RNA sequence: GAAAGAAUUAAAUUAAUAUAAUGGUAUAACUGUGCGAUAAUUGUAACACAAACGAGUGAAACAAGUACGUAAGUAUGGCA
RNA sequence: AUUGAAAAAAAUAAUAUAUAUUAUAUAUAUUAAUUAUAAAUUGAAAUAUGUUUAAUUGAAUAUAUUUUAGUAAUAGAUAAAAAUAUGUACAGUAAAAUUGUAAGGAAAACAAUAAUAACUUUCUC
RNA sequence: AUGACCCACCAAU
RNA sequence: GGCUACGUAGCUCAGUUGGUAGAGCACAUCACUCAUAAUGAUGGGGUCACAGGUUCGAAUCCCGUCGUAGCCACCA
RNA sequence: AAACUCCAUAUAUAUAAUUUUAAUUAUAUAUAAUUUUAUAUUAUUUAAUAUAAAGAAAGGAAUUAAGACAAAUCAUAAUGAUCCUUAUAAUAUGGGUAAUAGACGUGCUAUAAUAAAAUGAUAAUAAAAUUAUAUAAAAUAUAUUUAAUUAUAUUUAAUUAAUAAUAUAAAACAUUUUAAUUUUUAAUAUAUUUUUUUAUUAUAAAUAUGAAUUAUAAUCUGAAAUUCGAUUAUAUGAAAAAAGAAUUGCUAGUAAUACGUAAAUUAGUAUGUUACGGUGAAUAUUCUAACUGUUUCGCACUAAUCACUCAUCACGCGUUGAA
């Protein structure tokens, strides 16, 4: 609702999933019990968060791995084989089916996003 | 095109009457990553801050030691 | 225009809401109906009755009615004094040594009208009634929650406040002062008034009435004890009686594990939740009201999944050890059993009752001329009894207004 | 007249500006003025003394170094050469930190590397 | 020994100067500034310079008043 | 002048008040202000009087009354960005170039780029 | 099989 | 040879008395058709031929070279 | 052509010792309708339109002629002719058919409230189909804390079929939710809406839709998922705001369905194919246009109007004029 973890959110917005949305390092199940440990009554919106509570919220996300911090981990896992002899690396570097999909036709998607630092 | 704030007539500071800008500042305690506290004068109203990421927990500043 | 439903008329709400809240009654033609009273039941047997203004007041605070109920058809919610229900049933209550009954039945067969028939008894019968409707609203995981290691029970502040207000407002104020704290109580204080000055709150034992305890203003992690004591005061004392009234209990007769995850993602039982304890225990007999006029009516309703609990508990199916908890909470069974709980399978409507209702239904012209002119009378009568599965009050209505085929 | 952004800019400008934020001038009585002068002058003198002390100490250290290096040159040429090297890229160690106002939880680290 | 000041020499007129080009410029004409906004005033002008004449250029001074400056003073439009 | 706290004066300037002299003097008295000036349903806050708590203080709180807040740059005798080019008075020095420096690059802004003899003052062994 | 080509559409008595 | 106007999106023609990043036609891609072509609906291209210069801002402007019809015409 | 035919429908008989249980069925058979009877208008000896009255009365499928398109198949097979026999013939391993600038056709999933998702154990409700180149139930363990669901793993009960398994049909129905939506809440009080009301303060174009997509781990099948399969969990969450000119299917149990179901081909994977059922419509015949059969008139065409045909220009080459 405020500047929670910088890119915050809005009120009325039940927190549970809200975290799955703005945050990239956390989503779905992770965000679910993330509230559980912080014990906030489920179906609870952002406006209701008692600022001090957000503080715990913040620390919690620090504990596990969130934000583009992991974007890189994959970026490296990508570069890894890519740096080795890896069909993927070609598929990924050229912007082509890294999942071996329809290069011949439906491949624009790959060309659109698949790239060295994919998640852009 | 150019976005501006259009100036009013400037107020004449007379020679000798110019006064130095002493901004309102609070004495603020910074507790670093470890428990070392340091006092610093600051314009924002907060008597105490505790920091998470500092030189005292960065590897570059101490190589030997959501 | 720019404001939502800027137009005074509000229908944007899901129609079931449009029916619930819209102040549409208004137009309803005023009908001079007889008043529901149990002492005068012989005069009003098998007739449509209006509740007393005092009865309505308590019923409204207790939320005795429901949105689904076609209560909008009339200037106020009405009922029939059915004899297999009102008359015969209320007699059990004013006569059974256990005063612990469960109003079951087939969906719509008005297992709820009855319960409200029962809060009707309590208004005049001058008791204290503590309905806990839509339990779900506390097992939903939507309202607030926090622990209370002075009771090992997760408590639900906000929810408790709603129930506490319901009991205090619906019940007659005088009928309340009559119970004076049977001891001591010392909790928080946040009454905007004497708050930053009086640190805590105090209730002297005999200068303070239960009405007062039920008017305190505590901080979240306190309302819980307020309830422990609220109940406890009323509970132990013997001056006026009680009617722990629970509708939709089914939901809590089955869906144990609530919605609120605890602190290890583990699910919180419906018994570690305070109101669950306040709700079941009394049912079981772990909590006793002194006054022999203690009354307890719990009642399952339709909007709710079914499972082996009730049937087995009540003895309508031998215990099957090898089943599944998702459909047989062995405990809930035990509680009921050790409580000697009895069932008033609400019976459907007889042909003449049908006529009756349909007669009243004619008055306010809450019908449809496809059958008012062009049909004799007996014709229709037999018809609705038929297009109503031979007895689901709601179907009659579903078949006499909603359906314009 | 003005946008919300324009308003916020004006507010920001005001924070920095001396417009209607500054007090009256610090007027003193003559006795008070004298007392102030005596406070300031004494302080200044003390500061000068401290500077001289430090400066003197530094000079003494320099003299001692000079005395040492001449002796080293006289005795062992190789040792003197080793001493007198260009220390161009010499960096203070990152453990020698600027002393804080109050000390940390762990005052001293006994283990390292 | 140190600080601080006052500065002094060198270098510079390549910057700049209302505008060409030259001449002058740091002793600053150039730049900042306070005040002011008056001398971008009013009568007699000697005397030169230039010069065929008509014209033009500098201008002591006498007198009336204005401005700024502690003062010396300076100011009869602008570095020419 | 009136309250706090617990005989007078004596520079300088300024203001106040007076009076001497074909002398912008003196005499007594006191040390104001020094970044401001209308116009603000609502923002903020002070005082005076209305209810509960220990006559009674504090709290809340209501009405009047006002005060604040109209938020705005220069704080420097400023100094080579743009602004006025005539007067006067005071004060200072530019440009280029090179080593640099988030984006910044040939080309933004910013910083640094001669010499200390002597002289004085202050501390000091 | 002989056998690479086809070109025009305008609105009523 | 200084010396008047013209050097545009593939083609033609723009724009004018500044308040600028146009037109069709051709082309690519659909569709229409049995298949063309018309017709229809979709995208492509201006260094508005080069230097330097101005008002807040010139395709425009000033300011003249690498370019387009040229300049001889007091003879006895 | 029609009719017989097959499914399907009405009745009737026979069979089933009602434990293969569905007797509301399954078949074998028989009859039945290409419906009939009567009156009244019209017409001209007896048809049509209305009305009643008797019956259950209603559909689908298969069959698509002769010819033509020198339509498709020499890769189902087969065969003539012609071409090779140390290679255009046979085998193993690996690779390929999965490559992608653009373009087309067909689907799937989509873009949220006259619509999507959890949940419903006295399991609301089906037909058709499979299962000796097998289906694989109950449980049991994990993913995960209860339990259910979902997906795998352990062991194989029963059934080789009106017996047991795939498989509790799902949609509908009910309740709960649901961005934008300030249409919300949550703190107060407010009260004859209580799951609600009202007064005040707060709550700054892709969402909780969409799952393309990207990592990591895990599981199936088989020697072997790397080019190259499937599944799930944790992550990721592009595009997509009902889509231009233009165009497709469908006239009744049809279309539509965010309704599921089965089989064949699989060691293994269906967004495809072939079948089954559930819910279940509006709109219509009056115009043009197109395709067909019947007919008029015309017809210079006849591999037939996608015919045929005309003049100039341009190319090359004869002959014969003017001068």
């Amino acid at each position: 609702v405020v500047h929670i973890l910088g890119k915050g959110f809005k009120g009325k917005e039940v927190i549970k999933i809200a975290l799955a949305s703005k945050f990239y390092g956390i989503g779905k199940t992770t965000a679910e019990k993330i509230c559980s440990k912080l014990g906030f009554y489920p179906w609870m919106r952002m406006h209701q968060l008692s600022e001090p509570q957000i503080m715990s919220i913040a620390s919690e996300l620090s504990t596990m791995t969130i934000e583009g911090d992991a974007r890189a981990i994959v970026k490296d896992n990508i570069a890894l084989k890519r740096k080795i002899g890896s069909y993927s690396g070609m598929r990924h570097t050229l912007h082509l089916p890294v999942r071996g999909q329809h290069t011949r036709n439906n491949a624009k998607t790959a060309r659109k996003l698949n790239k060295i630092d994919r998640r852009g | 095109t150019r976005i501006t704030l259009p100036r009013r007539p400037a107020k004449k500071i007379q020679l000798g009457k110019s006064r130095p800008a002493i901004y309102h500042q609070f004495n603020v305690k910074m507790e670093l990553s470890d428990g070392s506290v340091v006092i610093r004068r600051s314009q924002y109203p907060k008597g105490e801050i505790r920091l998470i990421q500092d030189q005292r927990n960065n590897p570059l500043w101490n190589p030997s030691r959501g | 225009s720019s404001a939502k439903r800027v137009t005074p008329g509000s229908l944007y709400k899901n129609w079931t809401n449009t029916t619930h809240t819209a102040q549409l009654q208004q137009t309803a033609v005023p009908l001079a109906l007889p008043i529901f009273n149990f002492d005068d039941i012989s005069k009003t047997l098998n007739k449509v009755v209006s509740y007393s203004n005092k009865q309505y007041k308590s019923l409204h605070h207790l939320g005795s009615f429901k949105k689904s109920q076609f209560n909008e058809l009339f200037q106020k919610p009405v009922c029939l004094v059915r004899e297999d229900a009102t008359n015969s049933f209320l007699k059990k209550l004013v006569s059974h040594p256990v005063k612990k009954f469960i109003i079951t039945g087939e969906p719509g067969v008005g297992k709820t009208v009855l319960l409200s028939q029962a809060h009707a008894y309590a208004v005049d019968s001058k008791q204290i009634i503590i309905n806990i409707s839509y339990p779900e609203l506390f097992l939903n995981g939507r309202n607030d929650f926090s622990y209370d290691d002075d009771l090992k029970l997760f408590i639900q502040p906000m929810y408790l406040k709603k129930l506490i207000r319901k009991i205090l407002k619906a019940n007659d104020p005088a009928l309340l002062k009559s119970i004076e704290l049977s001891k001591d109580y010392k909790f928080s204080n946040a009454n905007p008034k004497n708050a930053s000055v009086k640190p805590f709150v105090t209730l002297n034992k005999t200068k303070n009435t239960v009405l007062d305890l039920l008017s305190v203003m505590t901080h979240p992690h306190n309302r819980g004890k307020l309830m422990k004591a609220i109940i406890d005061e009323l509970s132990v004392q013997s001056k006026v009686p009680i009617m722990f009234t629970v509708d939709n209990f089914s939901k809590v007769l089955t869906t144990a594990y609530s919605a609120y995850r605890n602190t290890e993602n583990k699910q919180i039982y419906s018994l570690d939740l305070q109101m669950g304890k306040l709700m079941m225990d009394i049912i079981s007999g772990e909590t006793k009201f002194a006054n022999g006029e203690s009354s307890t009516i719990l009642a399952i309703s339709g909007v709710d999944r079914t499972n082996k609990t009730l049937p087995v508990a009540l003895g309508k199916i031998p215990v099957d050890p090898y089943v599944t908890r998702y459909h047989y909470e062995p405990k809930f069974v035990e509680l009921l059993q050790k409580g000697n709980v009895t069932e008033f399978e609400v019976p459907k409507l007889n042909k003449q009752e049908v006529n009756e209702l349909i007669d009243y239904y004619k008055q306010s012209n809450v019908l449809l001329d496809k059958d008012i002119t062009g049909k004799k009378w007996e014709n229709l009568i037999d018809e609705k009894y038929f297009l109503s599965g031979n007895g689901n009050p709601r179907e009659l209505l579903k078949s006499l207004v909603l359906s314009h085929r | 007249s003005l946008s919300p952004l324009a308003q916020r800019v004006v507010t920001q400008l005001s924070v920095m500006s001396a417009s209607r934020k500054q007090p009256k001038l610090l007027k003193l009585a003559r006795e008070d003025l004298i007392k102030h002068q005596t406070i300031e002058k004494c302080w200044s003198i003390y500061q000068q003394q401290q500077r001289e002390r430090r400066n003197l100490q530094l000079e003494l250290q320099y003299k001692s170094i000079e005395r040492s290096m001449n002796l080293l040159q006289e005795l062992s040429p190789r040792l003197f050469e080793a001493a007198n090297a260009s220390e161009k890229g010499k960096r203070f160690p990152m453990e020698m930190k600027v002393p804080t106002d109050f000390p940390p939880n762990t005052l001293w680290h006994y283990n390292f590397r």
